[PDB]
């Protein structure tokens, strides 16, 4: 056995590399940067009609101009997305106003790498987050699209592909993308690489997607405001 | 420090602990401990392990220990673990009886030792306690009860049942015995040492070889004794007696 | 302390102490509960009966007036996770002057075994659950946590030994004719568990503040379904 | 100042109390509710200062809940009134709680129980009790008329002897008065007394 | 062997040295390169950004650590996040205490003696990161280079992979900077880092960074609208 | 080996193999010798450059450990700068608590025991560094103490550490140290200096020199810039 | 058995399958690889004396000492690794210090010895660190006059005459064939050696019932001795 | 600072593979015997010292922790030592609460938890000791022995260390109840007799005893005594 810490002699951290493949295993994401707003999309992958499919959440409100995609070991965005969601609620609570997308995108990738096992106040982490996000928001700089990965590693998008299907489904967003392109527009290619990518067969049964506007606040969007733009398919 | 690490906590290839199982196997080589409820107490019956050498027997029991006013215990495994454990059920009892100003309730004392002995076999990196033990013991609640742990931190009531060496088999003989809801102190007195004397292979049995205890109440009085020499000498002799009839 | 990282990635992305928290998930006593729509019926295997043995102390089945739920596997880590359980759904009943829903408890209990697969030195609980309860509106409820901490609502469902088996009797077996009663859930429940088992049940109607069977009624369900079965 | 009373019977424990809460010269509720329910044979009395009060009655009720619970059956009243006791005189700490109480049980084994405690925590079990500056022209009564084998109406009446002392003699406005009785069928609420 | 002395940062193979350590090097030596140089007036920083994809946009590869101190990254990328929050911190608190910036020759320093602490105790690692430190103060300009916790003093300085050839350019032409003006000093660096592209690569608006502090000018990151001036210029390849 | 993993590990025949490995990465380092003399101690330094890039004053290898007291180290530096830095704490911590500067003899066995403590656990590796301590006083005359990684101190006329250890050893034997200014001490420093180096393996280096001594009233300095430069020059002409 | 190993036995201290604790007995290796002798006696007014190894001529011979004193009264001399050596005498002397603050008199020769003892043993318990492989003590007790005790890294130890270091059995056995005050000494030290130092070559120390403090003796007094033996 | 993992660790057959190595390293040891006689107990023990040199009157291997409990061992010195340092204060401990001499039985309680603890602590290695313990109370004497698994048993007599078995018969052969204190002492060095290889001394045994009059060590004198007719 070896340390959590040790360096492989190309310079990586073995178990860096080892939660990048943990982040091929996950479900899809879509996410794509509008001037009229972000617009976000994950597949569900129903495994069991026994299953009740509302309760899978892959999408999240982060606040009211921030969503959030995900890919991967969603238990370990259990307490990354609470600790966003705290980190935006601190934001308002100390400066009365909305928390940039930026700030908040460092502030969630400080807590990857903040672990270990030797300096460890009391029980903290031991491994790293096998899990890659999308952040889409609006401020003040408006309408964008961060990513985030098991090396801490964020930056800006204009539209990205995370995780198992990640990889035709980034040519394909280089294929669509226009910096002119409408939020309805970018709901509708989501859907169509979605479904190119989708094992399973689409309806608003098995998948989720919302968006964020200048205008209005975050809109997970329900069973039949997806039926509407799904019967385009 | 991690060549030397023996990581007793880990899962096995198949989601096993070794250590708890290897503790099991340690006490699969215990004494026989046996413990019969009956309708009007509950008893023990074991295999002394002082097997005898110019030994002093200072103490009025080798392996029951009483917890406080209204329970005993017994024990099979490591001695020196034992004496861990029971010194520390009787702290968890005492709490209960300063904190309420009542005795303790029999089952909560087991699981609040099972969660004791659930917490070593997760996280800590010791090793676990290799040592079952069986639970008697009256409260105002259900009366005379019994119980038997282990070291994964399981437990259940039973009516009858056997630890230690030959355990499977004692229980075997239990089964096809038992009279629910019929059984006195006397029959089971003749049934444990029935048992006990198919379940001893070493030197056909004598004087000691076994400590026998009653739990019993009396005038509203929670009595634990332990058999003397005369009573013990009685029993068996006087039911060898019963299996000479037998023919 | 005692630090080190047991659960750490292997060359392909599988936590081995996770896969092995599922192993132990999959040897133990195998648990249904089925919903009906002012209902829900739980059903647990048994493991090694043991007919001297007190039936009280061996009950797999309330965390709350309002609140039960099943689990599979190793035994001391699903009474330490109800005991858990429990004194959160107090303090939830301190602090907001109101009984407990079920997500909040299922989402805590969901948590609760991931923070122990990334945690130094703390190996996975190997146990599964499914939680039953009431709402206040009367809405029912039956959801799933599993050693990942993954947690999904179901409408009847099985974990633990040939939990498979039993899914695929249930996908094929839940209808709106099978879950119209009471009765006729229970008697669901008994068929289900009967594809591989002898079982506990207890019911938990609405504001009923949960009942256990008595398996002179389960016997004769059994019965009821068994010559059936038999035909 | 608020006003507890309390009589214990042959199979019946008898509580009432004042239903006011003031502030400084007025009061500010006139259908406040002192009794809690600690479970189904048990309730505590809980006046004194405020917000110990309140914050002290309801951490002892989560734990007998959830000893509730855990165990699946109820505190017996000596434990639960021990247990009171022992969490109350836990004092001499940075958290002191200066709460006045009276604890109502009913057991099965042992019957009704009534025990009496103070901010100190001494533990006091007694046939009749009662709290406040109104206590102490109403035991005087209580002494007068309380036998053992009082039944229920007659407790009634003497308590009705103990408001109307408390109409005509104390200064206090004190006109509203709830009452409750617990026994083997478990806690029954009775029409409010009002002058 | 090869793999019992690889598996810890406190194990001396016997040859003397600390494969642990040695091997952090590499995670600089495989990182986006960047370029480094002074006159004696500015301090100027050319980076390589590394956008992950095209419809990602650019790794900051400068961060402001002040305003009169920016560093470079080249390799583990939070390792150096987590160095930029100590350097504001310590800048902070001598602002705090002593009411002036802290020099820069101190905070580095500082910065070798935090790296060096994880490089000797057991179940740690070595910052697996390589810095340029340009800062400006009552000495002049600066740039530094510190994962084997070292740090160096530079005129000019390039780290990061294929890193030699920006060395010998840097090499050739570093007896002219100190009296260059503000806008040849960046060309220099910007032919020093366009050096170590591939031949069919160019240095775009969108691919090149650029951070720049002098005698008065605080400092600022050079991004896609702002590179448009310093990238014209240009002395094509 | 299996026996030279951890410095808390002895071998069968009684060896402790980390300290023994951390000796062998002290002496691949550049050469650093000091000699004391009747009125004071002189360091001098071979300092490589290892590329023309670098500014001068980068990798310091003479330290200032108290106001009368100096230091010259070799190997890991990275560890150096460290044991400067306790160097720098103990010596403070003397002045503070005792109110005068710390003798070097005390000093040596407080950094010592610091550098020893280390050699015992597996839960540490020994320092890779050796270094020399010189200070001046009018009480206690000149000293010059040495420290190995092991942990071992001793007093010394004349010492050299570090790859060319032997060689500079023998030069420095020849040498009347003892009754000479340190003035005229600097020259032969500076002689063995360029005879000892390397010139076809690891070129272009700087000469790196101090004193401490009466000449500077015990106030630990670096050498001027015309001194530095002549003994530069009369050690390439005596190189030829 | 005889020989047997099972795991890390050979790398920390834990029990062999016979008994053993072999990091332990490593440690008295590590007195040999010193390649020192010293040889302590005592008489009815206690000495030690041990070779001063100069090799170096660069070395300040001030400073190469191997007689330590631990306090006023009470002095010792080690042997084995250096930096050890001066580790546990930096121990000795902040128990010696510490016994006298907490009970008002200098502490006992076998309270210190026994105190040292009770110090060493916790590293041949305790897997995480090694046993220090170095000390043979002296002083003038007060009912008992001269006392000699020599601690080991096992954490034993009570003699009236001892040697330690890679000559000790042979230089054992010679004052074992002797005992059956300087000079016994020096001519025990001279024996196994066969060296026939000079004064620069050794150095003594005395502590005597007419001076109880621990005395170094000066180069002229031990080459007083080394020519009163060269007479014999 | 220290591991916190077990070092004694279960075998596949259920034996603490360490506890079971560290008995022989007791059974290795210098051989001691403890009897209890009618009025009182003896403990007696060979020292295994020669190297005339060595000043005997400076180690104990009889060391007593009350005024009239006493131990000895056999095994290693210094983990013997560590336990009377502890055995002497958690009797103190006692005596600060009860203001009583501490019953003999508590003694071995406390102290073979002690020796547990080492059997599961993080980074440890378990004693490598088995103590006897003697005592006088209520009219009544006590032997112990403990165990470096920290298990206790009481005994009439017994013996330890070398050829520890034959001991245990030789004593099996001489014992009966009424036996008074001196001959136990008689029979304890005929006891020691059997291993001894070569001419007892009052150097080379050590020798105590506990009576109603208190733990004591028998000086030189008195065992040099009892070697006469021995």
């Amino acid at each position: 056995d070896r340390g959590v810490n040790t360096f492989s002699p190309e310079g990586r951290l073995f178990q860096v590399e080892y939660a990048i493949e943990a982040i091929k295993l996950g479900s899809t994401a879509i996410g794509i940067q509008t001037s009229e707003g972000v617009c976000l999309a994950v597949e569900k992958r129903i495994t069991s009609p026994l299953m009740e499919p509302s309760s899978i959440e892959k999408i999240v409100e982060i606040d009211a101009h921030i969503g959030c995609a995900m890919s991967g070991l969603i238990a370990d965005a259990k307490t990354l997305i609470d600790k966003a969601r705290v980190e935006t609620q601190n934001h308002w609570f100390t400066y009365n106003e909305t928390m940039t997308v930026e700030s908040v995108t460092q502030a969630v990738s400080n807590l990857a790498l903040q672990f270990g096992e030797e300096d460890a106040d009391p029980g903290a982490m031991s491994r790293p987050f096998g899990v890659a996000l999308l952040f889409g928001g609006v401020d003040e700089k408006g309408p964008q699209l961060f990513h985030m990965d098991p090396s801490g590693t964020f930056v800006q998008c204009d539209a990205r592909a995370i995780g198992s299907a990640s990889e035709g489904a980034q040519s394909s967003l280089q294929e669509v993308y226009h910096k002119s392109m409408t939020l309805k527009e970018a709901i509708k290619s989501s859907l169509i690489i979605l479904k190119q990518v989708m094992e399973e067969k689409l309806n608003a049964t098995n998948i989720e997607l919302a968006t964020v506007q200048p205008g209005q606040n975050f809109h997970m969007f329900t069973k039949e405001e997806l039926e509407e733009v799904i019967k385009d398919i | 420090s991690r060549r030397y690490d023996s990581r007793t906590t880990i899962f096995s290839p198949e989601g096993r602990l070794y250590q708890v199982e290897y503790a099991m196997e340690a006490i699969g080589h215990a004494g026989t401990c046996l413990g019969i409820l009956a309708n009007d107490g509950v008893l023990l019956a074991a295999e002394r392990r002082n097997i005898h050498k110019l030994l002093d027997e200072v103490f009025f029991s080798e392996k029951i220990y009483k917890l406080n006013e209204d329970m005993a215990c017994s024990v099979a495994g490591i001695t020196s673990d034992a004496n861990v454990l029971t010194n520390e059920l009787r702290l968890i009892a005492q709490r209960y009886l300063l904190q309420y100003q009542e005795p303790i309730p029999c089952e909560q004392l087991v699981t609040a030792l099972c969660d004791i002995k659930q917490a070593y076999t997760q996280f800590g990196g010791k090793r676990p306690f290799g040592v079952s033990l069986l639970y008697i013991g009256w409260d105002k609640h259900y009366g005379f009860q019994l119980y038997q742990s282990d070291p994964s931190g399981n437990y259940g009531g039973w009516k009858a049942t056997c630890i230690g060496n030959n355990s499977a088999a004692a229980v075997s003989m239990l089964k096809q015995d038992y009279k629910e809801g019929e059984m006195t102190l006397k029959s089971a007195l003749a049934l444990a040492i029935k048992v006990l004397n198919k379940t001893m292979d070493v030197s056909k049995l004598s004087a000691e070889k076994v400590e026998i205890a009653t739990l019993t109440r009396e005038n509203g009085k929670t009595v634990i004794r332990v058999l003397k020499q005369k009573e013990v000498e009685q029993l068996i002799k006087k039911h060898e007696e019963e299996e000479a009839k037998a023919e | 302390s005692y630090d080190r990282a047991i659960t750490v990635f292997s060359p392909d992305g599988h936590l081995f102490q996770v896969e092995y928290a599922q192993e132990a998930v999959k040897k133990g006593s195998t648990a249904v509960g089925v919903r009906g729509r002012d209902i829900v019926v739980l059903g647990v295997e048994k493991k090694s009966v043991a007919k001297l043995q007190d039936e009280r102390t061996v009950r797999k089945i309330a965390l709350d007036d309002n609140v039960c739920m099943a689990f599979a596997g190793l035994t001391a880590d699903a009474r330490i996770v109800i005991n858990r359980a429990r004194v959160e759904c107090q303090s939830h009943r301190l602090t907001v002057e109101d009984p407990v829903t079920v997500e909040y408890i299922t989402r805590y209990i969901a948590s609760l075994k991931q923070r122990y697969t990334q945690s130094n030195g703390r190996r996975p609980f190997g146990i599964s659950a499914l939680i039953v309860g009431f709402d206040f509106d009367g809405t029912p409820r039956l959801y799933q946590t599993d050693p990942s901490g993954t947690y999904h609502a179901w409408k009847a469902n099985a974990i633990g030994r040939g939990a498979k088996s039993v899914r695929e009797f249930l996908e094929k077996n839940y209808t709106d004719e099978a879950i119209e009663t009471d009765d006729l859930t229970i008697k669901l429940v008994i068929k289900a568990l009967l594809e591989v088992v002898n079982i506990e049940l207890a019911v938990m109607r609405r504001d009923q503040s949960l009942k256990i069977l008595n398996p002179e009624e389960i016997e004769k369900y059994v019965a009821e379904i068994e010559k059936e079965k038999e035909e | 100042m608020e006003y507890l009373i309390g009589i214990q019977g042959p199979d019946y424990v008898l509580v009432a109390s004042d239903r006011v809460a003031a502030s400084n010269i007025v009061q500010m509720k006139d259908d406040h509710d002192k009794m809690f329910k600690m479970s189904e044979k048990i309730l505590l009395l809980c006046v004194g200062e405020a917000g110990d009060t309140v914050q002290f009655a309801e951490y002892i009720q989560k734990n007998v809940q959830l000893y509730k619970m855990r165990n699946g059956y109820e505190l017996s009243p000596t434990a639960a009134a021990n247990f009171t006791r022992r969490n109350l005189a836990d004092l001499r700490s940075r958290t002191p709680y200066h709460v006045n109480l009276l604890l109502a049980g009913y057991d099965e084994h042992e019957g009704p129980a009534l025990y009496y405690m103070d901010y100190l925590a001494a533990l006091a079990k007694a046939p009749f009790a009662a709290h406040g500056y109104g206590a102490f022209l109403t035991l005087s009564i209580l002494d007068r008329y309380y036998t053992p084998t009082i039944s229920r109406e007659r407790a009634v009446e003497l308590l009705r002897k103990c408001l109307e002392e408390l109409q005509k003699r104390f200064i206090l406005n004190l006109p509203t008065f709830s009452v409750r009785i617990i026994d083997k069928n478990g806690i029954h609420d009775l029409d409010n007394i009002s002058f | 062997f090869r793999n019992q002395y690889d598996n810890d940062v406190t194990v001396w193979s016997p040859q003397g040295r600390i494969h642990q350590i040695e091997y952090a090097m590499e995670a600089v030596k495989q990182g986006s390169a960047t370029v480094g140089l002074k006159s004696k007036t500015h301090a100027v920083l050319v980076a390589l950004k590394r956008a992950q994809s095209e419809l990602a946009a650019h790794q900051k590869k400068i961060l402001h650590v002040d305003n009169h101190i920016g560093i470079s990254i080249a390799g583990l990328t939070a390792d150096a996040r987590l160095l930029c929050n100590f350097m504001r911190q310590e800048c902070l608190d001598s602002r705090f205490v002593f009411d002036r910036p802290l020099p820069v020759s101190r905070l580095v320093s500082l910065i070798g003696s935090k790296t060096q602490i994880p490089t000797q105790r057991y179940g740690r690692r070595p910052y697996g990161v390589g810095l340029l430190i340009a800062g400006y103060d009552d000495m002049g300009p600066h740039i530094f280079q510190t994962p084997s916790a070292n740090y160096f003093d530079c005129r000019a300085m390039s780290i990061g992979a294929r890193s030699q050839s920006a060395r010998t350019y840097l090499e050739r032409h570093m007896s002219e900077f100190m009296e260059c003006n503000l806008n040849e000093l960046v060309k220099h660096g910007l032919r020093a880092l366009r050096e170590t592209l591939p031949a069919e690569q160019d240095l775009t608006t969108k691919n090149v960074s650029i951070g720049i502090v002098g005698k008065d000018l605080e400092f600022t990151i050079y991004d896609d609208d702002d590179v448009s001036p310093f990238l014209e210029g240009l002395e094509e390849r | 080996t299996g026996y030279d993993l951890s410095a808390s590990t002895f071998s069968p025949d009684g060896r402790v193999f980390q300290v023994e490995y951390a000796m062998k990465a002290v002496e691949n380092s550049s050469t650093a010798i000091g000699i004391r003399c009747k009125d004071g101690v002189v360091f001098g330094v071979e300092k490589l450059v290892l590329s023309k890039l670098y500014e001068e004053g980068s990798n310091k290898r003479l330290f200032n450990v108290d106001r009368h007291v100096g230091m010259a180290v070799a190997g890991l530096l990275a560890d150096a700068r460290s044991l400067a830095d306790i160097a720098r704490e103990e010596a403070s911590n003397f002045r503070s608590n005792f109110g005068y500067n710390i003798p070097l003899k005390h000093l040596a066995d407080r950094v010592a025991m610091y550098v020893h403590a280390y050699t015992l656990y597996s839960a540490v590796r020994p320092f890779g560094c050796s270094f020399m301590l010189g200070s001046y006083s009018v009480n206690d005359g000149a000293q010059l103490y040495m420290i190995d990684p092991s942990g071992v101190s001793y007093g010394y006329w004349g010492c050299a550490i570090g790859k060319a250890r032997q060689a500079a050893k023998t030069e420095i034997e020849k040498l009347q140290m003892k009754e000479m200014t340190c003035r005229d001490i600097v020259k032969e420093v500076a002689k063995i200096i360029y005879i000892v180096h390397d010139e076809v393996k690891d070129k272009a280096f700087e000469l790196e020199l101090s004193w401490v001594g009466e000449l500077t009233n015990g106030r630990h300095e670096i050498v001027p810039k015309d001194i530095r430069e002549e003994a530069e020059k009369y050690a390439k002409e005596s190189l030829k | 058995s005889r020989g047997s190993s099972a795991g890390f036995d050979r790398h920390i201290t834990i029990f062999s399958p016979e008994g053993r604790l072999y990091q332990v007995e490593y440690a008295f290796k590590a007195i040999n690889q010193g390649g020192l002798t010293s040889v302590a006696v005592r008489g009815k007014d206690a000495v030690i004396v041990t070779q001063k190894k100069v090799p170096d001529k660069l070395l300040d011979s001030s400073t190469v000492t191997h007689l330590f004193k631990i306090t006023e009264n009470i002095g010792c001399v080690m042997t084995g690794m250096t930096a050890d050596s001066r580790s546990q005498v930096q121990r000795a002397r902040y128990e010696a210090a510490n016994w006298k603050y907490k009970y008002g008199y200098e502490i006992p020769v076998d309270m210190l010895c026994k105190r040292i003892a009770d110090i060493s043993q916790v590293y041949t318990q305790n897997a995480e660190m090694r046993p220090l492989g170095c000390m043979i003590l002296i002083g003038i007790d007060e009912e008992q006059g001269p006392q000699v005790y020599k601690c080991d890294p096992a954490g034993y130890y009570g003699f009236k005459a001892t040697a330690a270091g890679v000559k000790q059995t042979e230089s054992t056995s010679f004052l074992e064939k002797k005992v059956k005050t300087v000079e016994t000494a020096i001519t025990c030290l001279s024996t196994v050696l066969s060296i026939d130092f000079k004064p620069s070559e050794i150095e003594v120390g005395v502590v005597t019932v007419e001076n109880p403090k621990f005395r170094i003796l000066t180069e002229a007094e031990i080459d007083a001795h080394l020519v009163a033996l060269a007479e014999r | 600072r220290g591991y916190s993992f077990s070092l004694t660790t279960f075998s596949p057959s259920g034996k603490l593979v360490q506890i079971e190595y560290a008995l022989a390293a007791v059974a290795g040891g210098a051989p001691s015997v403890g009897i209890k006689a009618a009025n009182g107990v003896v403990l007696a023990t060979e020292k295994k010292q020669k190297s005339i040199l060595y000043d005997e009157r400076s180690v104990h291997k009889v060391e007593p922790i009350t005024k009239h409990i006493g131990l000895v061992y056999s095994g290693m010195g210094p983990d013997y030592r560590v336990l009377v340092h502890r055995a002497r204060k958690l009797a103190q401990q006692y005596y600060l609460v009860y203001q009583e001499p501490i019953p003999t039985a508590q003694l071995v309680q406390r102290v073979a938890s002690v020796m547990q603890e080492y059997t599961q602590s993080g980074g440890v290695r378990p004693f490598g000791v088995s103590l006897l313990i003697c005592g006088w109370n209520e009219g009544r004497p006590y032997l112990f022995q403990s165990d470096p698994s920290g298990a206790y048993f009481a005994w009439k007599a017994t013996a330890m260390g070398k050829n520890y078995v034959n001991g245990k018969t030789f004593l099996e052969k001489r014992y009966n109840e009424d036996l008074e204190l001196e001959d136990a002492i008689h029979t304890a060095i005929l006891t020691l007799k059997e291993s001894f290889e070569g001419q007892m001394t009052e150097d080379n045994i050590e020798v105590g005893i506990c009576n109603e009059a208190g733990f004591r060590r028998l000086t030189p004198t008195e065992v040099k005594d009892y070697l006469a007719a021995i």
